[PDB]
């Protein structure tokens, strides 16, 4: 299942600055054709510099 | 005592040579000014702490080498068996303690203020008073390193920190 | 409906290729300029150094014999405008047209014309002209500018996986392949 | 006053005092126990 | 040429298209993501390599990646 707007996630995506690190929940879209749906918040910046990044379901520990 | 070809330094006749060679140029320089006045005093007062020192040296068990100059015993094991343990091994002690504290101090104050809203304003500005107050506290910082340690709140889970791809 | 414009029409208009070929033309030898003072009287000086508009930034020889590109476009009003070639030109009222020799340099001026002027100039053309005649022409492709999406579009080198799904170098030696164009759909030459 | 402290708070200046204190007190220890080895 | 490609993280907010010089990128139609648009790359053949689109990507590893490869005097940025 998604997680809820405000939750805690831990993320799971090896390539990620965020790797091992928890966030907040935004946002999650519901339509099945969007291949990363859910919208998670962070503290730290990332390299880029954005602190924000679209996660799919198997990729985040909640 | 004698040890690994050393000579002690208050029965060593180089050093006696250096302390002379010293003295010697602090008597020349005094010979271009006159007997009462205020850089004669200057050198004199030089010419002092020197000859002070030297004896200090002599009478602390230093050990000279062929260069007439002291060294220091490293070995823990030789510097308690022949009195060399004030050169290396104290310090040693002395460092660590204080290297402990200053760590403990930092690593105090920055668990403190990770809990605030924006917590990298209070490490641009200082927050003096919580800074201040965990200077002191710290003074024992082993209770706090053995605590720690033993329960287990030393280290974060290598889950929850952040690595490559590996 | 849109169709693909031809350089033809915009080249019909002979003022403004006379000005373009004044201006992307190099500046003269001080060999022939030394000539052209030497055939006119004093007061005519300036009217001769007047006969040049072109710069040392313009096209050199490969214009000629690999390819150059054009802009064209449409102005409002008679404005100076920066090239980007090193200094400044005149844009007149109505059509306008440059060579360069380079792409990047004519979309520069594009981007240029999309910014720094009150009433937008948003009608630029560009084409790209080989020695033999054929005129390919380039932006906007399809007639709408590509950060605005448009039916009829398709995917190109698209990989449907994330970055970290790609394989391992290892797993493709001797093969001929790389990972990053393993089941690359709407893969270009 | 009613914000200068809050400038006296920030890290140059913390850093600035700081290390002149310490540096002054080590400065005084080898005034008065100099030479030790 | 150089290579371009277009991963599936792509969320079509058009930065690198508006960021490249050569006019290589263009936004196509979409469903994986709620602007229902990607990015993609058509006219290699004249990208330069600048890797300005990567740098106006916004997602965590870039959608849009540059692989540098063989020179041509288009890729060169040769004036002459
Ligand atoms: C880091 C490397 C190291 C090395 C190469 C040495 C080497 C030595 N140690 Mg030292 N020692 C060390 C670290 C080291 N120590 C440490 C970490 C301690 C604990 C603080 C000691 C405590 C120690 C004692 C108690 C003794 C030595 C002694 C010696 C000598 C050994 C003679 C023998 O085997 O009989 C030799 C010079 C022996 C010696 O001859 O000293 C007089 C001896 O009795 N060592
Ligand atoms: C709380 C402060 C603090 C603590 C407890 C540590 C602890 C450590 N550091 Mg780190 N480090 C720090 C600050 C700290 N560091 C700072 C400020 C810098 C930037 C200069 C670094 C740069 C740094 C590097 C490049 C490395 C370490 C390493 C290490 C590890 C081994 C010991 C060492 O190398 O010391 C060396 C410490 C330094 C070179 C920095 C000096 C730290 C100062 C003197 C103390 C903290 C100052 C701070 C402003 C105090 C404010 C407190 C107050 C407000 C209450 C150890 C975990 C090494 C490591 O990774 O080991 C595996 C390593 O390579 N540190
Ligand atoms: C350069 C040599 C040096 C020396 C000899 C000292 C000596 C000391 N430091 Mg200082 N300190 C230094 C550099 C030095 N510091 C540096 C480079 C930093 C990093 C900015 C600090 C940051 C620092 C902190 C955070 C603290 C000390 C504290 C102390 C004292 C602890 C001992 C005690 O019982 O009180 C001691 C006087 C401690 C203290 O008690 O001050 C109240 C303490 O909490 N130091
Ligand atoms: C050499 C290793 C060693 C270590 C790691 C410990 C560790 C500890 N001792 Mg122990 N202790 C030791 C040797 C050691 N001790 C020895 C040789 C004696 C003499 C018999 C003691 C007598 C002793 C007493 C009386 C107390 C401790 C206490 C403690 C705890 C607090 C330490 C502190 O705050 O630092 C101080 C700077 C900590 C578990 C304290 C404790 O358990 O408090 C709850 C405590 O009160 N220890
Ligand atoms: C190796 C030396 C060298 C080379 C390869 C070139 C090549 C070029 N020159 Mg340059 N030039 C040179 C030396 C050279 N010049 C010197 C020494 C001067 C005098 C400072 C000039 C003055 C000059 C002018 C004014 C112009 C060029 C231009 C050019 C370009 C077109 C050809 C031309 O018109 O020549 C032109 C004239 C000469 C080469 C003069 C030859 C100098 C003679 C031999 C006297 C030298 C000694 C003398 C005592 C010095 C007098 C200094 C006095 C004027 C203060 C071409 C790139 C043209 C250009 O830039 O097009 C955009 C151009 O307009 N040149
Ligand atoms: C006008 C002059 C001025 C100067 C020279 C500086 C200098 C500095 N500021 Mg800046 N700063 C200024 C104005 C200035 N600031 C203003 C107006 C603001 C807005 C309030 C700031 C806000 C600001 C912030 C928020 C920060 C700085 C930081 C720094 C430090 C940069 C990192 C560094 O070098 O740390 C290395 C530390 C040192 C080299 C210590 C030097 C301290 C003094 C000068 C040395 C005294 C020691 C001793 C008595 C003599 C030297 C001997 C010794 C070297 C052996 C550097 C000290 C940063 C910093 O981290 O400072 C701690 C930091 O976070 N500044
Ligand atoms: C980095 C390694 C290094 C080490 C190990 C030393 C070590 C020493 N230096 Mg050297 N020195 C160094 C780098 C180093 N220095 C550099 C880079 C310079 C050039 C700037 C110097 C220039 C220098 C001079 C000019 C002198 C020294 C002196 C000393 C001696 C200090 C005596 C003292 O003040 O203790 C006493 C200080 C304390 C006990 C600290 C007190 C902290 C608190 C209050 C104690 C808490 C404990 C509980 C000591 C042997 C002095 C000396 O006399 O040597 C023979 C001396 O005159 N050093
Ligand atoms: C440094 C440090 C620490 C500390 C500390 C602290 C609080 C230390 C305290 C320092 C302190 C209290 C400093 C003394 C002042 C006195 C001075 C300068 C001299 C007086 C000035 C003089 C020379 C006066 C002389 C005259 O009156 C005479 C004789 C005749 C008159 O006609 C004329 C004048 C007025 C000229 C920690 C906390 C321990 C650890 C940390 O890590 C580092
Ligand atoms: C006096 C004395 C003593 C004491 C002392 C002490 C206690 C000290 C301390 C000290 C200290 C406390 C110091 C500190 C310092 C520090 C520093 C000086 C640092 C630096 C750093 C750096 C330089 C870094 C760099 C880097 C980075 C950051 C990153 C990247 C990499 C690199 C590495 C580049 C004793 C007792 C022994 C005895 C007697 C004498
Ligand atoms: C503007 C500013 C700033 C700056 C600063 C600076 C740059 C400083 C410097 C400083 C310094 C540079 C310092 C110094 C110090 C010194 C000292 C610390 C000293 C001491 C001394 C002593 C203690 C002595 C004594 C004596 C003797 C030995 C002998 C006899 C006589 C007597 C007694 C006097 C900052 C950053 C804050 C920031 C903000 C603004
Ligand atoms: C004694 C001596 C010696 C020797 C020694 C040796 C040989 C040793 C070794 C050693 C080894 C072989 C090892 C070790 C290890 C270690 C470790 C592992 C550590 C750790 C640490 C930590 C963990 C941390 C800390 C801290 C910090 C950083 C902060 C504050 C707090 C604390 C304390 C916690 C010599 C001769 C030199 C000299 C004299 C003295
Ligand atoms: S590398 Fe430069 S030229 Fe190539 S696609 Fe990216 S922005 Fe365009
Ligand atoms: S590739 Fe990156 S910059 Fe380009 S449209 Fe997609 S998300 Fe935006």
């Amino acid at each position: 299942a998604g997680p809820a707007r405000g939750s805690t996630v831990k993320v799971t995506r090896p390539e990620s600055y965020w790797y091992n690190q928890y966030g907040k929940v935004i946002s999650v879209d519901e339509s099945g054709a969007i291949r990363y749906p859910v919208v998670v918040r962070f503290e730290k910046e990332n390299y880029q510099g954005v602190t924000t990044n679209n996660f799919a379901l198997d990729e985040l520990e909640y | 005592e004698a040890i690994l070809g050393l000579t002690p330094c208050a029965e060593s006749a180089k050093f006696q040579k250096v302390l002379t060679k010293e003295v010697k140029a602090l008597e020349k320089r005094e010979k271009l000014y006159e007997p009462g006045s205020a850089p004669f005093q200057a050198l004199e007062a030089t010419k002092a702490k020197t000859q002070a020192r030297f004896a200090k040296y002599a009478e602390s068990g230093l050990l000279c080498g062929a260069d007439g100059l002291p060294h220091l015993i490293s070995d823990p094991g030789l510097a308690v068996k022949y009195g060399h343990a004030g050169e290396t091994l104290i310090p040693t002690i002395g460092f660590l303690y204080v290297a402990g504290y200053i760590g403990t101090a930092g690593r105090t104050y920055l668990q403190e203020i990770s809990t605030r809203q924006k917590p990298t304003q209070s490490e641009i500005i200082i927050d003096v008073p919580l800074a201040t107050s965990i200077a002191f506290k710290s003074w024992d910082w082993p209770n706090k390193a053995v605590k720690e340690l033993a329960s287990g709140t030393l280290l974060e889970d290598a889950k929850n920190v952040p690595v490559s791809r590996r | 409906a849109w169709t693909v414009p031809d350089l033809a029409d915009a080249l019909k208009n002979t003022s403004a290729v006379a000005k373009a070929k004044g201006i992307a033309t190099q500046l003269p030898t001080f060999w022939e300029l030394r000539d052209a003072l030497s055939e006119v009287p004093k007061s005519k000086f300036p009217e001769v150094f007047a006969s040049y508009k072109g710069s040392t930034g313009t096209l050199l020889s490969a214009a000629e014999k690999e390819e150059k590109y054009v802009i064209t476009w449409t102005s409002p009003k008679k404005q100076i405008f920066e090239l980007p070639t090193g200094g400044a030109a005149e844009m007149e009222e109505g059509e306008n047209i440059f060579f360069f020799a380079r792409k990047e340099q004519c979309l520069a001026l594009g981007a240029q014309l999309r910014t720094a002027f009150k009433p937008r100039i948003e009608n630029f053309q560009i084409f790209r002209v080989f020695p033999n005649g054929e005129v390919q022409y380039l932006h906007p492709k399809d007639g709408v500018f590509p950060e605005k999406v448009n039916q009829g579009r398709t995917k190109a080198n698209h990989n449907p996986r994330s970055i970290g799904e790609n394989a391992e170098p290892a797993s493709v030696k001797f093969t001929g392949t790389t990972p990053k164009d393993v089941q690359t759909e709407g893969a270009v030459a | 006053m009613k914000y200068f402290t809050t400038y006296l708070s920030t890290a140059p200046v913390v850093a600035v005092l700081w290390f002149t204190l310490t540096a002054s007190l080590l400065i005084e220890i080898n005034r008065f126990f100099p030479d030790i080895l | 040429s150089h290579s371009v490609k277009i991963y599936n993280t792509c969320i079509g907010c058009t930065q690198c298209v508006r960021a490249c010089p050569t006019d290589v990128l263009e936004m196509v139609p979409w469903d994986g993501c709620k602007a229902g648009q990607i990015a993609s790359s058509p006219r290699t053949e004249d990208c330069v390599g600048c890797k300005r689109c990567e740098s106006a990507c916004p997602t965590d590893f870039l959608s849009v990646r540059v692989y540098l490869g063989s020179e041509t005097s288009r890729s060169m940025g040769l004036a002459y």
